[PDB]
């Protein structure tokens, strides 16, 4: 069947020079294939982690994903104001490909 | 911080082996060695040894059950390991990837180390026919491992344990000569000389790169050029005891620039392979499969500067060929070598094989 | 169901 | 490197639109091309992709049947035809790109075009 | 008394087939039907049917993987039976031991049913040479009973079980005519003629007995007779699209019989076919097996008098051949055909296949 | 150990 | 159908001792011919067997090696040979027959040779 | 290993008439590869049953086999004074062919 990925937590409020941790669950065990989107209010999304732990070329280094057997967790170093948008879990193991649902870093 | 380690298990369960990659890369000069770890549990074989096999074959047919000429198969490197009980410290002590992987099991845990050697192949397979009921010829490498009281003793199905490598090489860093090519074809008396001019842009592409082809044509002769018609074609050379040659044509194009006598002609085409429009033609050969995932056309194969013998398995190469088509009779033609690779990642004489041989020519032939 | 195939595993440093 | 795309509007019910993505600066045979949707005030949904190496693809069963992806090689543009919109089909459609060998995340996206249904 | 049954279970544990004999014997009329009961658990399977095959296949090579020119495999005779879901009610109600098999076993229990055909071949395997690293050609039955979603669907080697079964002929109650010839080579003007003349004791001959020919010698000629020599020939037919005749000698007896010129010579010789001094012969053809255990020389293939076609897989013959040396040529023999049985118990033009006809041509002669 | 070989069972009336 | 043997006596402990075993009514290739020693006052216990039609011979670990069995095709005959006849090796020696095609128990007899170290 | 073939009972007395039955216990599950022999004081052994249930051509219906699993039992109806005698039980499944400790039917 198609996989489902749940990610949690959906909204979240946080400050500048905190830790975020956004942990995204997969239904069925998949490998490393895990890719983490971040999409601003009005814009295109943009690639930020491949293979759940690669970080794109040009992304900041306070960026970094990570992997927990089915767990795939997306963490933030150091917030800065530039970080305040929605993210995505997206999976590529198999067709079709599935997006989570999404979740918000605010103010 | 964290890596994959690749595992599969006997059927029985007791017997494991672990290795940290399944792709292999060649570096011309050196080739990646094989470390791994067998897991097993002496009271199960109570009393017998621990072997592991590293093994290449000349391969045909299907896996399981051709009703057909089932393969021919024709090791060409064999290697042989015992696990259990240790072997002498050589080839070193364990390395980074064997530590970290037995101090990860335990005292359960036994290293076992094969250095591929230079001179063998790379993993390709053919494309088998729309006919054929079974895939076709390839080289591939597999490793087994076992637990029996001596290496002749025979196999066991329910404690074996079977798993597949491959071998590969990437693009070198440095570029090659520009391939460019000339041709004259003159007429019976006439000083004026039929001459064409073909030439490449680079020397190493990239598998879906285009193809630029730059053709110059100088008939300051009498007659008239027709078309232009530019091929690139794929050499599959298998060698086992002789040598057989065949040529697989992969992307053509076509265009009807016709050339008046007397003039100059110059155009730039473009050409690109692709397994889009190539799934029916037989002896195609591709890159190496795991278990049956797609893969593209096969890279070409290199050898280095001091290619002294070299001569097993399946030998990939390409070729472009530009050939003017002129009114009764008169073609002339050029071709220009090219090299075709991924970027690297940045993160005997047996009756039965003359058979065999004569087999193969008739069938691709 | 599905058959015997290959699996994986973690390792750390 | 762009994806700039155009086609997207207004369409009566169970009509069709026809969207174009325009790519510059690589490749269609070594990049597979796909498309993606985001619902109005919902996540990200995939509904085509299309990979002109091989020659395959690949529909969402909500939009199976409906959906027809093309690509024109010689122009190196790809072409998404959308037959009978039902209700549920408006949202903003983005085109992107990903590596064919291999395949390594939608890397590169276009802009986004508006679908609407009435 | 108590009846035993033959069973065997899948690797997993749950598909098992129940078989009433293992050894078919064939009438010459009408063969023993293949009768069995397959046990499986419905719940294991969930939309899978359970389908079972009987094949019969011309084979060559070990059963594992063979570093060589590995089995050319052509199934004679293929029979697909579905045994769960159940299949219509013909051929017939179930027999007697299936009914008895579904008793013992309860609900679980589905019968399935083969009729095999009368042209179908035994079961013979030829001899492997002491060059070869594996066992040689034969034909030989077997039966396999697998779960799938349909026919044409891969096998799976954890759930699929596989057994092997036998066709075998037993010695016709009627006795045969005597098997005697004659055979004269006269000289160049006198009415004088060599004469030999030879004839067995019987027509059917059980394994291990002895054979007696009464070579009986009228040379009214000039010319005289050195020795006598008696031999055993076995004619193993190999028939898959062209008839390939085959012949070993298994049995010799020569002794220094001189003859004087015009005059008689009678003398009953005993000679007896067996496999002690016969395992380095490559080509010999012998019964077929179970496992690897022993077995005599290969029985005679007899056909019944309505031989419409009948060829197929590997048919083979015996002959006792007696002949005369004389000096400076005059060689003279005759032959007399006999028949090799065990007593009744009182309780398509594909290349591949002219391929390895070709190589069977070359390599057994 | 030994391979999953054949085996036999009892059958009466 | 006579299975008549002979040979058997009294032999010196470490000596040897030529048992020999002739057969009538039947043939040697349709048949093996196995030899079993009643030891005095306790069962039956087997020691060798001959098969002519294959070419095999077996022989118990007790007397392998010692024993050595062979059979004369032309007389249709066996012959025992026992070498270095330990003092255990007392009994009384049974030439028996078996079919060939196929085994179905020692349906023949011989009649028995006494044996003495 | 050598198959070992318990027989018993040892020793037993019986009368003209009545029924003996004589156990045969094997160490290995063997097929029904059993034949029963008889041996009176001074003379040679006797074949009286072979595969454990098959009566050898001319011996009395009295006598008749059995198997069950891997007990074997020698049956005789009604005893007749001719068979009193020692009798054997011997396997040959697997060589070396082994024969049981014996049993003697008396008075």
């Amino acid at each position: 069947s198609d996989i489902q990925m749940t990610q949690s937590p959906s909204s979240l409020s946080a400050s500048v020079g905190d830790r975020v941790t956004i942990t995204c669950r997969a239904s069925q065990s998949v490998s490393s294939a895990v890719a983490w989107y971040q999409q601003k209010p009005g814009k295109a999304p943009k690639l930020l982690i491949y293979s759940a732990s690669s970080l794109y070329s040009g992304v900041p280094s306070r960026f970094s994903g990570s992997r927990s057997g089915t767990d795939f967790t997306l963490t933030i170093s150091s917030l800065q104001p530039e970080d305040f948008a929605t993210y995505y879990c997206q999976q590529y193991k198999y067709v079709p490909v599935t997006f989570g649902q999404g979740t918000k870093v605010e103010i | 911080p964290g890596t994959r380690v690749f595992k599969k298990s006997s059927p029985n369960g007791k017997l494991t082996v672990y290795l940290g990659k399944r792709d292999f890369v060649d570096h011309l000069d050196k080739v990646d060695p094989v470390d791994g770890v067998v897991l097993v549990d002496p009271d199960y074989l109570k009393d017998r040894k621990v072997f592991v096999t590293l093994t290449v074959a000349f391969r045909y047919g299907r896996e399981d059950c051709d009703v057909l000429g089932l393969s021919f198969r024709k090791d060409l490197f064999i290697a042989n390991y015992q696990a259990f009980p240790p072997t002498p410290n050589p080839p070193r002590p364990p390395t980074r990837l064997q530590e970290r992987l037995l101090r990860k099991l335990g005292q359960h845990a036994h290293p076992f180390f094969f250095t591929i050697p230079q001179n063998l192949p790379s993993s390709v397979t053919l494309q088998p026919g729309p006919e054929d009921t079974g895939k076709a010829l390839g080289v591939d490498f597999e490793i087994r491992a076992f637990v029996a009281k001596s290496l002749e003793e025979k196999s066991h199905k329910r404690n074996s344990v079977r798993l597949v490598i491959r071998k590969v090489q990437f693009a070198p860093e440095k570029p090659g000569p520009q391939p460019s090519a000339e041709t004259t074809r003159h007429f019976l008396m006439s000083d004026r000389s039929l001459h064409l001019e073909a030439s490449l842009d680079k020397e190493l592409y990239y598998h879906g790169e285009p193809l630029n082809v730059n053709v110059h044509v100088t008939n300051n002769s009498t007659k008239t050029v027709k078309k232009i018609k530019v091929s690139v074609r794929q050499y599959a050379d298998i060698v086992l005891f002789s040598t057989a040659q065949y040529k697989v044509p992969v992307a053509q194009v076509e265009q009807d620039d016709q050339v008046s006598p007397s003039s100059t002609f110059s155009k730039v085409y473009t050409i690109t392979p692709f397994l889009a429009n190539n799934r029916e033609k037989r002896g195609l050969a591709l890159d190496g499969k795991l278990k049956h995932e797609d893969t593209n056309l096969a890279s070409s194969t290199i050898v280095k500067e001091g290619a002294n013998k070299e001569v097993l398995g399946i030998l990939v190469s390409y070729r472009v060929k530009v050939k003017l088509v002129v009114s009764r009779g008169g073609d002339v033609s050029v071709e220009l070598p090219f090299v075709l690779m991924h970027p690297k990642p940045h993160d005997y004489a047996t009756d039965d094989d003359i058979v065999f041989e004569d087999f193969a020519r008739l069938r691709l032939k | 169901s599905l058959s015997s195939c290959s699996e994986s595993s973690i390792l750390t440093a | 490197v762009q994806l700039v795309e155009s086609g997207g509007g207004l369409v009566q019910p169970g009509g069709s639109l026809r969207l174009s993505c325009a790519a510059s600066g690589f490749n269609v045979y070594s990049s597979s091309i796909h498309w993606v949707r985001q619902a109005p005030g919902k996540g990200l949904e995939w509904v085509a992709s299309i990979s002109s190496y091989y020659g395959y693809t690949y529909y969402a069963d909500s939009v199976k049947g409906r959906f027809t992806i093309s690509a024109d090689t010689s122009k190196n543009t790809a072409y998404l035809q959308m037959n009978s919109l039902r209700a549920e089909d408006t949202a903003v459609y983005y085109c992107a790109r990903s590596r064919q060998f291999w395949y390594s995340g939608l890397d590169y996206w276009g802009q986004g075009t508006l679908v609407t249904v009435s």
